[PDB]
């Protein structure tokens, strides 16, 4: 399980 | 260590481990061949951990300095006559290839001297032929925009680690117009690798111009996060905009859009907002030091070298 791509989110989400 | 894996892999004489072909004879080959050598030197020298070798500090000093002065001589080996670098010897010049030396020279100097009239030829050669009068760049002969942005933030990288050496008023009118260039046309932005690669390259001169400051905050609102607060923080190549997706794995692309994300916020000396993304590019780094790509490769080394010096 690579752990870095697990959750990942835009700190500034367009909507 | 961050620089651990370079440091052990210059040291043992062997490659980085880059997952890319590097075609054998190419100028880019070699160039990136004298690159993991430099960033050593420049940790062990500027940090002073020569400490590191508990036999001979001076013998070691000057045995790494004999090979970076091996990687210049074979570097020139591409060199024409009017000082231009081509891919390959006897082919056609290339304003990115001149560029990218310039960069390796440029660096190399602080440690191992160059030629400075040498790097005066080069760099006159570039900004005389291959400027435009607006300011960008061009090669050797929407999309255009995103070309000449490129290739104009990445000559500007290579003027800029050269200058100092050289620093005549033809090279620093250049450099104004380039920058020019780049405030101008940078926002709104095409794509975040762009905007990247301009930030960094803005980052190397007047860093309190307000449209500077408008770009690398228009570069940190695209930023990937794991975590509450982060943990990690890096940037995939295209704007969320055009692709609001999350990325699943690594591309060469990303990491370097993020290289020069970090690079730029080194030279802004934020250590706060630095730290998620050194801890990603320590991941995203293969056994031997190298990542997936040369330009990818350089500027993460870069930017895991310049933190460490920074930090430790
Ligand atoms: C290991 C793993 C699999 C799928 C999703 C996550 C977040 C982690």
């Amino acid at each position: 399980c690579v752990e870095r791509f697990c959750d990942v989110y835009w700190e500034y989400p367009a909507v | 260590l961050l620089v651990g894996e370079i440091l052990s892999a210059v040291l043992s004489q062997e490659g980085i481990n880059i997952l890319t072909h590097l075609p054998k004879g190419s100028a880019e080959a070699e160039l990136m061949s004298v690159v993991p050598v430099f960033y050593v030197f420049h940790y062990l020298e500027t940090g002073n951990h020569w400490n590191i070798f508990h036999s001979d500090p001076l013998i070691e000093k000057q045995k790494l300095k004999k090979k970076l002065k091996e990687g210049m001589l074979s570097i020139m080996s591409y060199r024409n006559a009017d000082y231009s670098y081509s891919v390959w010897k006897g082919g056609s010049a290339s304003t990115w290839l001149t560029a990218f030396a310039l960069r390796v020279l440029g660096q190399v100097n602080k440690y191992v001297e160059q030629n400075q009239n040498s790097i005066c030829n080069s760099l006159l050669w570039l900004v005389e032929n291959y400027q435009l009068d607006n300011g960008s760049f061009k090669e050797n002969s929407v999309e255009a925009r995103e070309n000449s942005l490129y290739l104009t933030a990445f000559t500007v990288i290579g003027i800029r680690k050269a200058f100092d050496i050289c620093p005549l008023v033809k090279i620093d009118t250049a450099l104004i117009k380039a920058d020019n260039f780049l405030l101008e046309n940078t926002l709104p932005a095409q794509s975040t690798f762009t905007l990247a690669i301009s930030a960094y390259a803005l980052s190397l001169g007047d860093k309190t111009h307000p449209q500077f400051r408008s770009i690398v905050s228009a570069l940190k609102r695209e930023a990937l996060v794991k975590g509450n607060p982060p943990i990690y923080r890096f940037w995939k190549d295209n704007l969320q905009h055009k692709d609001s997706s999350v990325p699943n794995t690594g591309t060469a692309r990303m990491v370097e859009t993020t290289a020069y994300a970090l690079l730029t916020s080194l030279n802004l000396k934020d250590i706060n907002y630095v730290n998620p993304v050194i801890k990603w590019l320590s991941e995203e780094q293969r056994y031997g030091g190298g990542f997936y790509s040369t330009q990818d490769t350089i500027n993460a080394i870069e930017g895991l070298t310049e933190y460490s010096l920074l930090v430790k």
